[PDB]
């Protein structure tokens, strides 16, 4: 509807797409067989994004009352995204730098700010990796090093951290993370955060060396481990003790939250992580397959899993919640039992369950927390953990393959590094420039860092880059043409639930999201939580305001690529004069 | 622990990373 002339010059003509499949066999990649293309999709729509974020969002508000408006905007704002990138992906045969330029070459802006973003969300996934693998690392001991505390010079003593906390609390915040007291106390670095760092970039780097050459291989075990360990998980936590109070916990949510426009905001902007959707990644690997691939059906099956497996690790999660809470009550229980036992052959505590499920966990504390304590406490706990590292490790590495997809290709389509020099030359200097760049989350305040990127400051680009692909695709290239191109690729043109999402609701939707967004996200005030053992009620929670100069940060790493988008758009319409 | 246990699992995946890194080099290389 918007005024494109020259359009049909840019993109490859629909006739030609019939003489492309058997004459581009070089040049492209192809998926070696639709299982390799299934599994790709499937580890970047249910990795971490899916798996890891969900269920911190779940406990964070409520255990159910989250998942119905997450559920409500899948389907009307994430379903059609997930189907229309899959499509113009497969239909123009190119990545997301090439889609975008060539439906207008005012939209090139579009393409650099999904690379920025799949940049940033890769360099936040690889530092949660490489703690993974830290964990990983010191699962190998009968003993787990995190189920008991150090000592004092007396040999005598426990740590007093230690003790006023505990030994897990301690092993995250001081054995790990050596944390520091404030994000202006940086410290240096922790050397051997660095050496588990060096092992993300490393092992990516062997998976991702020649693309999807590579990658295809490589998600045969990383797309098919998660799943079948997390079963595995499922049934060791229903059986756990008091898990089936945790898992009624969830299906009891409170609807006075229900109505709180943050709840909202999380779970719009939860669809597009889950997804990955706005990264470009997606759309790439959607142009390596054939012409007359049946993308529509594709994208719902993506979808259902993606549905099927945020409801069934939230129910992984609460069963192990559920059990720690019940041995709180149980420990306390058995404490106020043993106070009047010990004064009459009188200090007491008030420890209802209900106090202990809704007892919320600030940070990464599920994984290294509540999900490291509940495995100690369980038999073969060494086996158990190692499991639990390995999957979350198989999780980040298939999500990696799709963030260093959409860094890889649009550079690629810069052609910013001699055409001649093979890919793994470029694939192996992104991860050593990334690998550099995260060495501020290796300092003493690297975590305070990582928790920006959990700001507001993570989440309004992937906002603004989802709109900007509908509009783009509705608009400026014609959701007509679009249908037709459709019909020609897989037999049929999108039925009326397609039509509606893409032209009013899905479109309306973002809007309202990105608007109210900023109404109370923005408006609100960046706090973050500090461990400072100087801090009176110390194993307690101390959020402080962050400095000035944050914000120098926030600004940046959201507003550069959001202004991407138009400030290119206004180089070209001013080099046009 | 003479050595602690988690640089002895870290040296043995390194050292398996590393040759996967050479051989698929020496692989992309040898594929003419
Ligand atoms: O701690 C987790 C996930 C834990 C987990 C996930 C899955 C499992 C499974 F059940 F699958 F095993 C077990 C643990 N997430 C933190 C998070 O998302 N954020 C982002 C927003 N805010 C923050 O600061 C922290
Ligand atoms: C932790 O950080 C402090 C302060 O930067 C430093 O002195 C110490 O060497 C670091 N190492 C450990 C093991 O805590």
């Amino acid at each position: 509807v918007l005024p494109n002339p020259g359009l049909d010059a840019r993109i490859p003509s629909l006739a030609e797409l019939e003489t492309i499949e058997q004459e581009e066999a070089s040049s492209r990649p192809k998926w070696d067989n639709k299982a390799q293309y299934m599994l790709t999709c499937l580890g970047f729509c249910v990795g971490l994004g899916n798996v890891w974020r969900f269920p911190y969002l779940c406990q964070s508000h409520g255990g159910g009352a989250f998942m119905i408006p997450f559920l409500i905007l899948l389907v009307l704002e994430g379903i059609p995204l997930l189907y229309l990138e899959f499509a113009i992906g497969q239909r123009l045969r190119r990545g997301s730098l090439g889609v975008w330029s060539s439906i207008h070459p005012a939209l090139k802006g579009l393409g650099l700010a999904s690379m920025l973003t799949s940049f940033m969300v890769g360099l936040y996934y690889n530092t949660i990796i490489s703690w993974i693998m830290w964990y990983l690392f010191n699962s190998f001991q009968e003993p787990l090093p995190w189920s008991d505390c150090p000592l004092n010079e007396n040999q005598t003593g426990y740590v007093d951290e230690c003790a006023r906390s505990s030994p897990v609390d301690y092993f995250w915040y001081r054995e790990t993370l050596n944390i520091s007291t404030s994000i202006s106390d940086s410290g240096s670095i922790q050397w051997w955060m660095l050496l588990c760092l060096a092992c993300a970039w490393s092992v990516l780097y062997m998976c991702t060396i020649r693309g999807i050459e590579t990658t295809g291989k490589a998600v045969y075990i990383t797309s098919t481990l998660p799943y079948v360990v997390l079963t595995i998980f499922l049934i060791r936590g229903l059986t756990l003790k008091g898990a089936t109070n945790g898992i009624v916990f969830l299906f009891t949510p409170n609807v006075t939250e229900l109505a709180q426009p943050d709840t909202w905001l999380d779970a719009g902007a939860q669809v597009f992580f889950s997804f990955s959707l706005a990264f470009g990644g997606l759309i790439s690997f959607s142009s390596y397959n054939s012409v007359h691939n049946n993308c529509e059906k594709d994208s719902v099956i993506v979808s259902i899993i993606n549905g099927f497996t945020s409801v069934y690790v939230a129910i992984v999660v609460y069963s192990v919640i559920g059990f720690r809470a019940t041995q709180r009550y149980d420990d306390c229980f058995s404490t106020n039992i043993l106070t009047l036992i010990n004064g009459f052959d009188l200090v007491f505590q008030t420890c209802d369950i209900n106090a202990f499920l809704s007892e919320a966990v600030e940070g990464t504390g599920l994984a290294f927390i509540v999900f490291t304590e509940a495995i100690t406490k369980m038999p073969l706990s060494p086996l158990w953990s190692v499991l639990f590292f390995i999957m979350l490790f198989c999780l980040g590495l298939s999500s990696m393959f799709g963030n260093m997809e959409g860094v890889v290709v649009p550079l690629q389509d810069l052609r910013v590094i001699p055409p001649k020099w093979p890919k793994e030359v470029l694939t192996g200097l992104i991860c050593l420039g990334t690998f550099l760049i995260g060495f501020i989350f290796t300092l003493n305040s690297g975590q305070y860092w990582l928790s920006l990127l959990d700001s507001y400051a993570g989440s309004i680009p992937l906002l603004i880059i989802a709109f900007c692909e509908m509009f783009s695709v509705v608009y400026v290239y014609g959701v007509d043409r679009f249908n037709k191109d459709i019909e020609f690729m897989i037999g049929h043109k999108p039925n009326i639930f397609w039509q509606v999402t893409w032209r009013v609701v899905s479109p309306l939707l973002m809007l309202i999201i990105f608007l109210f967004f900023f109404v109370v996200e923005v408006s609100q005030e960046l706090t973050y939580s500090i461990w400072d053992p100087g801090y009176e009620e110390f194993p307690k929670s101390q959020k402080i305001s962050y400095p000035n100069w944050v914000y120098v940060v926030v600004v940046i790493v959201a507003g550069v690529p959001s202004l991407t988008i138009p400030g290119y758009a206004i180089y070209k319409l001013i080099r046009n004069h | 622990p003479p050595v602690s246990i988690w640089l002895i699992v870290f040296g043995v995946v390194m050292g398996v990373i590393v040759v996967g890194i050479v051989i698929l080099i020496f692989t992309g290389i040898r594929d003419r």
